[PDB]
């Protein structure tokens, strides 16, 4: 119901506000390197993130006024969506490269050092591309992420305000772009651009299960897969 | 459910 | 390429004509349905659908403009995607079943047939009532049907064709809005909601995927040459 | 090869 109310500038402030920070890994560049330390250094570093993810979804508008249920469902969904779009933002600037930490920048060579992930690897390669092509903006960003959060497990009523929050979300997409001189023909040309990138992001997420399933885990992240 | 302790704190 | 020269209305009207056929089942057997003959009723239409599909495509404006290699790799990318959408939409008069031909409408009753692939009913379910809900029109279908075909693939690959085609399809998705009276926020607000629901179109083309995979594996009907390297292609 | 090209070729 406060989500309903923002204007898109407080949308936007709230959004960057609730930013959560960018862990560093326990990557040691002495140390050596093998498939299960690679995936080692990658769980341990998304199970803490994990952490301020969950905390990060209570500050998005609209959130707290689900179920504790309804909750579960939505992050249990879109987990791996939102930290591969995080991964796929702050590697922007790094062409070639994913910047998981920043002290664990890699290309596409040690992804090979696990079976599979080079597939995706190559996957979030050319999404952080094609943001970079875009020149996909920081308040651009956070909205699309709180509309993967609320969008990916909304189809499996509060149903119907979450459609309105997200409704809210897409005005304040617009509103960014009309103040970035967008003719309306080049801002509803980007708003389908940016919304059809997050197809790719589900389907790297699925992908990357599906691969997962063919690592240790922690106990936050086993509750999550087998949400799966 | 860890989750839940976490959304609920 | 032609397609960029095409007015709004010129691009509806084309992709309205390139429309496929619906397709009947197999008039045996006949309900009820074990998994074996379920998948096998499936299977037969499916591989017949996806010739249509093929020459559907080749129809798309933008599409002929791509080398063969290029298309071949939209279509692997898209195929269920683009079966499913169409199932989608013409289920949508029929809540609560769908309609995988005229002489094959089933209940999710009847998905528990050869699990999972229920909760792949319930998601296909779930998009033909949002669709419903949504009053989807059959131009705006066919614009979301010929993004399908050709953004699903366009990122595991000139790459500025397909999208500035794509542009041109949004182009017409609003121009289809406005005249159907739509205000302005109404406008991108619709255009928000469809391509959001493109992403679940996807998570149900994975999960499809799989399950399918899973069939191949499990050998319990003979997958045709087509169907398998169309499967192939997403090992 | 693949069925696929000879379905888009003709
Ligand atoms: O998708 S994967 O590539 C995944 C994506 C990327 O690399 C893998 C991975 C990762 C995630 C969790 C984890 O326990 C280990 C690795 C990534 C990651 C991304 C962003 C971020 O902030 C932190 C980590 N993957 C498949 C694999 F197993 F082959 F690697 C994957 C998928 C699910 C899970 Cl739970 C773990 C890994
Ligand atoms: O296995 S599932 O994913 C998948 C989806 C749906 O059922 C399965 C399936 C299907 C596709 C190919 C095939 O060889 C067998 C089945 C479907 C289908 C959808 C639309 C259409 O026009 C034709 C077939 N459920």
């Amino acid at each position: 119901s406060l989500a309903l109310s923002l204007t898109a500038d407080q949308m936007v402030s709230a959004l960057l506000d609730a930013e959560p920070p960018i862990l560093y890994s326990e990557y040691d560049p002495t140390r050596p390197f093998s498939e299960a330390s690679m995936m080692g250094l990658l769980t341990n570093l998304a199970d803490r993130e994990l952490v301020h993810m969950i905390n990060w979804a209570k500050r998005v508008p609209g959130f707290v006024d689900l179920t504790l249920h309804d909750q579960v469902h939505l992050l249990e969904c879109a987990w791996l969506e939102i930290l591969m779009i995080g991964l796929v933002w702050r590697s922007m600037e790094h062409p070639g490269k994913l910047l998981f930490a920043p002290n664990l920048l890699l290309d596409r060579n040690q992804g090979k050092c696990v079976e599979g992930m080079v597939e995706i690897f190559d996957m979030l390669l050319a999404t952080s591309s094609r943001f970079r092509m875009m020149n996909l903006q920081g308040e651009e960003f956070v909205c699309l992420k709180s509309i993967i959060l609320l969008n990916s497990g909304v189809y499996t009523e509060e149903k119907d305000h979450i459609h309105r929050v997200l409704d809210k979300i897409t005005d304040t997409l617009i509103h960014l772009m009309a103040k970035a001189g967008l003719t309306l023909q080049q801002q509803h040309q980007r708003l389908a651009q940016l919304l059809l990138i997050l197809s790719h992001i589900r389907h790297m997420s699925n992908k990357g299960m599906e691969h997962l399933y063919s690592v240790p885990l922690s106990d936050l992240l086993l509750e999550m897969l087998d949400a799966h | 459910k860890i989750l839940h302790r976490l959304l609920q704190d």
